[PDB]
């Protein structure tokens, strides 16, 4: 490989020998790619004139008043599509193009992902087939719909627990025999070399603009950055560029679910153990047995059982932190933003705004400048949110 | 990788090829899979090729897949794997015994501790479906040290590189598959001095077995069409041990020539 | 009046004697804030760092193919809330502080405007209560959740047809009574003086920015701009920085329904008589008698039975154009753009889209530069147009 | 306007307040309609004001949406509403008529025309509601045109400049609000010689018209007082009527004094 596969330990290229040549080959279009002035050229076009970059950095006014903290929310929730999934997708669909691929992969646990796959493929030709845990489709019919109104063919998986571990088992399978005419658009900056680094890279324009946008409006740099980590991407882009300031802070938060103690979560990189599946190496939701388990979440897009190697390295040399937020404080956070600041989170990333309350409540006398990702809007949830109330 | 050497050894002073059925353990059940794995033998099997129930089975199919579902259904688990593996050794001393598995199944306990536990229950050799050659160091030094032999794909995409360390790293057989010149293939590995190959691809009927044979195959691995009778027939149990009998002498037959 | 009330014969304020005196307050107001960099200062931070303004203008890349038509689009869908409302409520409510009121009161008939003012409201700290007709409430559910969240008191209006026209009207009962401590923030560009004025002024970026947008990319302004008209804001905020550029043509359409022949449409400007109500002089939805009746289209959204003052005149004078697109023409332009450029707009603007798509298949080989404002997003539209399908 | 004029006179030659329900034409029904003014007038009205159902009542309250309601259930028009007039005149020659529209109903044949037919039918004045003094050019001149008096609410938020307005464009009475010193207020219209002002507030008490006259009204008018009746007999006819009658001779009683 022209890169190296690993963070330290995490990584890797763990996948059945006939997948190998797809997984070179794309590492090495990615390598070309990336110094191609005009890849660099059309790919920011479209993030500017079709998904509308750069997003706006928003200084909280209501939520931290009588408090010494400022918080500002980095606003990927006006990102065409909903979410931050859209950055990545379309340098993924690019990339697939200059492979003179024409066939397009993708595997969705709440749809947010899929939904992307299918929007980038409409727009740039691709026929796109995405696989969803047959539990997933069901509940889950809103992204469903859009998905097939842009023309993507949904498949829904029903074996094993049909959620979204069986249907990135489904869409490996699929690209084993079609890689030569398909593009696998992974969902997260997980699963094998080189998929971490790539999703990472057309990720990376969050940290980019946070801290350009920051600098402008405070003179410095923020005391900390926070996100949720359901498999990493939102929160490898806004981390990627501060990585080297070490005097800011990085913070994940993954899914404490009805609380850790109940065993009913979705943290493996603090509360599971490394593994080897989904072609990589890194923390997992596993049985004492070493049998692949489900992460539950309130919040949809939570659901990878898994986290990318960068996230379980990162915390390894004492870089990154990560915590755990529950259901219950998701909600909290959730309607808070809501009456206070006008602004309805995803679940997903009402995680992360749930732990920068925590930190400016438990000290309120502490003076601290922290940004949120704000990975997604919350439209999709009214429904839930609604029926828990 | 010695109970292998020596079958090799013997078909070839009676001319004639392996064939070797894969079949998942605890596949209806534990009793009715011991059950079917004597019959398998009994038929003519040559070697076995067995399957721990495995999660995500990213790298198999359905009729596979579906297999692990009765397993699991069944309350198999690799601890029992390995007891009824204990038995089938202790009632066929001499015939190969090859598992096939999942990376992290080797890895939960310490890939090390995997190897030894396979060594101290007699079993022969490991196919890791999700190492590829690249990422088996720690897998091979293990298997090497636990006298186990480490058994490798040969793909339908296969380039020579490949070639050339699958050859170097593997012992027991060459697994040559077919993703839906062979003889080139076949014609490589023996001139790189790799293991016997076994053509694994699709093989469902006598006459596919002869042409692996012909082709230059030291024989061929049924990868799920046995999983296929004990489907058809999971409603007749005796119906089931004598269908397999018959299928199995079947391709057999067809392997001595 | 400071200002002239009058667009040629269209306009006025038809309205009770005792609203008199909060009309004049207003007009002060707004005229003294128009003057006021620090009011200009503020109204522009609000709309770049937390509306998301400048919106990309979007050129498509497969409709006009085979074509000799160059299509943009205007991404109000991409604006915080999912529609240009969001501009003037910002505006509104700024204003509002401004003359030291505290309270809102705002009429919606979709839920588009209502979810506005509740966030504007929750952000600048008002409090805000919204009229909806009661049939409305009922099938506007997730908006009406949206408001709630939001902190918004929403009051169902059981009165007449329980429709937009009942929910105006119980609003300006309302502020009758409480104008000393409430605003109202009416959601277009009608109503009395000042308000068709004050809309507009509070829209007119949309056009200030699509200008400098085109002559940016394509070095020439438009031949035409196309814009869906409901009661005219974002027809509105879109055609007036080109008013003055007599080379480019003005269209507005209007909700042709199930066809004017059959009678359900909401087309008043071109289809309907001259009348007074809501407190304005215009064309009008009304019987033989002169009885108010309500507009019919697919789309929630073009629901008010009259149309904007400036409008009416502009259309007498000649400078610019209403043409009407039926409910079909409507749902066949929804589905093209999802299909072909992955955006899903709302039905409102699938209006304006259905209109440029028939000027580009009629006429193939003509060359022209069109604009489409795209005002909202289609998410609150998929299950409508679900069970359409 | 001239039967104005007159009542005001013979009012002050016994020195008493001139009493005026309001009621909306052909709620509950034509008939029935017809039959409660003939009471209203007979209990003692010294006027009439009344309102012609429109679709949206803007500046009315939840009483009179009611009664519009009911009214247009009743299948009542405009039309059926100028019929109904010209049979009340042809019954009662000197009671003063004034009718409460909006703007459209006025608007939608012309303004002159509207005015006309009201005058042809025998209508003394016309208040529109949603018609300020600033906009009312067009509508006044077309009601001295023909001989009707165009009325003007004076409300409890009123200046000086419009105190002015209303004195000068006004005819037959003032109508004053209330919104929820008036004795300056009537003191204010006296002086700049508007027109007899009548209290229209929220009169539902004997004890109010009283108030009125002794404030300095000419009396008042009684805006939904009358409805309320209806509304609540609408049940028993014969027990609408009898409350009705009641009620207007209490009232009216009370003006006197
Ligand atoms: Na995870
Ligand atoms: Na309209």
């Amino acid at each position: 490989t022209l890169l190296n596969p690993y963070f330290g330990e995490f990584g890797g290229m763990y996948v059945p020998q006939i997948l190998m040549p797809a997984l070179n080959q794309l590492e090495e279009a990615f390598v070309r790619a990336q110094k191609d002035p005009e890849f660099q050229a059309q790919f920011a076009d479209l993030l500017k004139n079709y998904a509308g970059r750069p997003t706006a950095l928003t200084k909280c006014q209501n939520i931290t008043a009588g408090t010494r903290t400022t918080l500002y929310l980095k606003r990927e929730d006006l990102l065409h599509g909903g979410a931050h999934t859209t950055n990545q997708v379309l340098g993924q669909a690019l990339l697939a193009k200059r492979m003179g691929k024409s066939e397009i992969i993708a595997e969705t646990g709440a749809g947010q992902h899929g939904v992307a796959s299918a929007l980038a493929s409409a727009l740039l030709g691709l026929k796109c087939r995405i696989y969803m845990g047959a539990k997933d489709v069901e509940r889950q019919s809103p992204n469903v719909f859009r998905m097939r109104l842009m023309g993507a063919e949904v498949i829904p998986v029903h074996s094993g627990s049909a959620t979204l571990k069986d249907a990135c088992n489904e869409a490996l399978r699929d690209w084993s025999g079609s890689y030569e005419t398909a593009h696998y658009m992974l969902g997260t900056a997980a699963g094998p070399h080189p998929y971490p680094t790539i999703v990472r890279e057309f990720q990376r324009m969050i940290g980019e603009e946070t801290k350009a946008q920051i600098l402008d409006k405070e003179g410095r740099l923020p005391d900390a950055v926070i996100a949720c980590v359901g498999g990493g991407s939102n929160a490898i882009g806004m981390f990627a560029d501060f990585i080297n300031d070490t005097s800011v802070g990085l913070i994940g938060v993954e899914p404490g679910g009805h609380g850790i103690e109940t065993g009913e979560h979705g943290a493996p990189l603090k509360h599971g153990r490394v593994g080897i599946y989904f072609g990589m190496k890194a923390p997992m939701m596993q049985t004492a047995d070493g049998q692949i388990e489900e992460s539950y979440s309130i919040s949809a897009g939570l659901d990878f059982p898994s986290v990318g190697p960068q996230h379980a390295y990162l915390n390894s040399i004492g870089r990154a932190d990560y915590v755990s937020i529950t259901d219950d404080e998701a909600l909290e956070a959730f309607k808070t933003l809501c009456r206070h600041e006008g602004i309805i989170p995803a679940l997903e990333s009402s995680h992360a705004l749930a732990h920068a309350l925590k930190m400016m409540r438990e000290q309120p006398e502490k003076e601290q400048l922290l940004v949120v990702n704000l990975s997604g809007r919350g439209d999709k949830d009214i429904f839930t949110v609604h029926d828990i109330l | 990788m010695e109970r292998y050497e020596n079958l090799f050894a013997q078909l070839n002073d009676r001319r004639e090829g392996a064939f070797v059925p894969f079949v998942t353990l605890g596949d209806p059940g534990i009793e009715q899979s011991l059950k079917i794995i004597d019959t398998l033998i009994d038929a003519g099997a040559d070697a076995l090729e067995l399957g721990v129930p495995f999660s995500d089975p990213l790298a198999d199919g359905p009729t596979i897949q579906n297999a692990n579902l009765r397993a699991f259904a069944a309350g198999v688990t690799p601890a029992q794997c390995f007891e009824m593996l204990a038995l089938i050794r202790e009632k066929h001393p001499t015939i190969p015994i090859g598992l096939l598995m999942y990376a992290n199944l080797v890895f939960n306990n310490g890939i090390d501790a995997f190897y030894a536990r396979c060594e101290q229950v007699g079993v022969d050799s490991v196919l890791v479906a999700d190492v590829p050659v690249e990422e088996s160091a720690p897998f091979r030094q293990a298997a090497l040290r636990h006298n186990i032999a480490p058994i490798f794909i040969c793909p339908p995409n296969a380039d020579d590189d490949l070639l050339r360390q699958v050859a170097s790293y593997g012992r027991g057989y060459t697994y040559l598959l077919s993703r839906s010149p062979l003889h080139h293939l076949i014609e490589k590995l023996k001139e790189y001095h790799a293991a016997p190959a076994l053509q694994g691809f699709g093989i469902s009927s006598p006459e596919q077995v002869s042409a692996a044979v012909r082709a230059g195959a030291a024989g061929a691995i049924s990868g799920s069409a046995i999983v296929k009778i004990i489907e058809k027939n999971l409603a007749s149990p005796k119906q089931m041990l004598a269908e397999l009998r018959s299928f199995v002498s079947a391709m057999k037959a067809a392997s001595r020539a």
